[PDB]
């Protein structure tokens, strides 16, 4: 009776974002521990990147429209929200969209560093309906964790930013759901023992290699202030 | 839209005058976020006229209450429109039933 | 006509299912109600009332 | 916590707590192990955590 | 008062007859101005911005 | 990754054996993340020594009441399951008990190994009513981890067991009832964050303070191949 360790044993992609982790061995008590202290840690506070303020050209603020495009200006902002970037090795971007022509703008479109890569490309961000219409923006992205509402940065900064610049809310977490499910392991003498296998769901700018290892890494420092200190 | 309706959703969008529905029935030639431009067909056209209708929406306002009231086009560009269809959805519509 | 609309879609018969909790884990004795329903908002709005 | 109208209490407590309070004092018949002995009430928070 | 008149004394401070009567957003409240109308009369010279 | 950590300890001891601790300030959610990973272990992960199987002479069954005692058979058990053990080397320590005449039996009265200690001598165990009425019983001590009840011992344990000897009930784990709250605590600018407070009573054997220490460095160890 002293103990036995688990280890990262096995990782597969259903998808580009699907994943199943599974962890083995456990004893009889961390299967259930771990496998709630590691949702409720991956839920929380993982570090993505999102949108933060856009910049359109013509435009003044969010509540008015513009030519030959087919949404209002505060869907373009809604639908900016739901952009799943990757920001490698700066820690804050711009990136630039310019397009002309009849048919609608893809998250494709925009000239992108060597850096940063559009995970999503097919998605949708506007409709372009006359020939002589066109659009450019400049698009911030920043790395967060949590969720960050508008309110917040426009009370929390003091110089004077131009009219012009949108601020759009940032919400910074990259998983979406995530379930986990503990089976009977597969040891040959020892039978009781359980494995733990994780099933997270997020968008494509995460690695689930990655994931558990902040997730893990965020939980041994936080038990440092028990185990040692009183 | 609501999951669970009584299928009434239908008629009080339409009959509360805050869509844009068409007098005469065509192809859509131009959407805008303002404007709508719609092709009439040639059976139902009057024989002095040219035979295009304007709807011009109406943006962001205010009501007695102080809240919003802002149409979006619901069609795409170049697409079938018969008589007494829904071409803009209003404040709380979404395809013609109403959705609060 | 909801039980034979319910078995469509691989769902119980019963419409209560087996919640987790959030907190500690554990889940609870009997299954709960889960469903849908449209909710709305009102214009008593606390911005204005206070 | 007395009401002047009578001598009864006026924070007598109200619909959730009430029934919670009655669910946790209830019986059931096989009721996953009983018949067994305790030494005192807090080796029974102990079996039911 | 007479202190203050030895305060304005003391200092060159002089307000004249202005006085500030203008128009601020109610508090508790934040917003974006999406529309701003000017009325005038008759016989009366716009501003810039009229 | 800033990641807030807690300086106030603050451990406010109210008994020897019963402590009460808190931490301040922790991130919003990470109070239960904390309060039930340490629940879960001290509870049913903690190693320890406990008595979990008796015999006495003259009694074969739970229900045949001896005679000379003041208690019945079945009233022996529940003062045995709480007696505050601790071993130094061995696991499996076979105890025997010898007193005569007419008086209480105290948990003292008991020839011991040089290894074992007992915490809380002035436990009280039988009562003796007549004179000349003696009680001897062989007390065994196992080490083992959490807590297992007599049921799931007798269901799978298909072997005849020696006739008298008594499946007392277990608690290997030495601590006592925990149990622990939330409350919202806060910085200077920021509000949403949260305390904890961590409440601990327990037997002998431990300090209320390490059973914290040594449950965390459980926990700790567990993810030694993910960071």
């Amino acid at each position: 009776t002293e103990f036995l360790k688990p280890r990262l044993v096995d990782i597969e992609q259903v998808s580009s974002t699907h994943a199943k982790v599974t962890l083995e061995p456990l004893e009889r008590g961390f299967g259930h521990t771990l496998g709630n202290a590691l949702r409720r840690i991956l839920l929380s506070s993982m570090p993505g990147c999102a949108v933060t303020e856009v910049e359109i050209d013509g435009v003044l603020h969010e509540y008015s429209t513009k030519e030959g495009v087919q949404e209002d200006i505060l869907e373009i902002l809604l639908n900016l929200k739901g952009l799943a970037v990757r920001v490698q090795g700066k820690d804050e971007v711009i990136l630039t969209l310019n397009k002309s022509g009849i048919g609608p703008v893809t998250a494709a479109d925009i000239t992108h560093d060597g850096d940063v890569e559009i995970v999503k490309p097919q998605h949708v961000i506007c409709h372009l309906t006359d020939e002589n219409a066109s659009i450019s923006m400049r698009i911030k992205v920043q790395r967060g964790r949590g969720y960050v509402p508008a309110s917040t940065r426009i009370h929390s900064e003091e110089d004077e930013r131009p009219i012009g610049r949108l601020l759009v809310d940032a919400c910074y977490s990259p998983v979406e759901r995530i379930a986990y499910n503990v089976e009977a392991a597969r040891v040959e003498q020892r039978t009781d023992l359980d494995k733990l296998v994780i099933e997270m769901e997020t968008n494509g700018t995460i690695d689930p290699e990655e994931a558990i290892r902040r997730a893990a890494t965020i939980l041994a420092e936080q038990l440092e202030a028990f185990v040692d200190l009183r | 839209k609501p999951l669970v309706g009584t299928g009434m959703e239908r008629a009080v969008a339409v009959d509360s005058g805050v869509t844009a529905v068409a007098k005469r029935g065509g192809v859509v030639q131009y959407v805008d976020a303002s404007r709508i431009v719609i092709k009439v067909n040639e059976d139902e056209m009057y024989p002095g006229e040219a035979g295009i209708d304007i709807y011009n929406l109406t943006k962001y306002t205010r009501s007695n209450q102080n809240t919003c009231i802002n149409q979006m086009p619901c069609v795409s560009l170049g697409e079938p429109v018969e008589r007494g269809d829904v071409l803009a959805d209003g404040p709380s519509t979404d395809l013609g039933e109403l959705a609060l | 006509e909801i039980k034979e609309l319910l078995k469509l879609g691989d769902l119980p018969t019963s419409g209560q299912i087996r919640l987790y909790d959030g907190r500690t884990g554990e889940q609870f004795e009997r299954p709960v109600t889960v469903g849908y329903m449209y909710m709305l908002k009102l214009n008593h709005l606390v911005d204005d009332k206070m | 916590i007395l009401s002047p109208a009578n001598g009864e209490p006026i924070i007598v407590p109200s619909q959730d707590v009430v029934l919670g309070l009655y669910y946790m004092t209830r019986d059931c018949v096989n009721a996953k192990g009983e018949g067994m002995v305790l030494t005192g009430p807090k080796e029974a928070e102990r079996l039911y955590r | 008062t007479p202190e203050e008149k030895l305060l304005r004394a003391i200092f060159g401070e002089k307000a004249s007859d202005v006085k500030d009567s203008s128009l601020r957003v109610p508090n508790g409240v934040s917003g974006t101005v999406i529309d701003v109308q000017v009325f005038t009369r008759d016989g009366v010279e716009k501003d810039k911005r009229a």
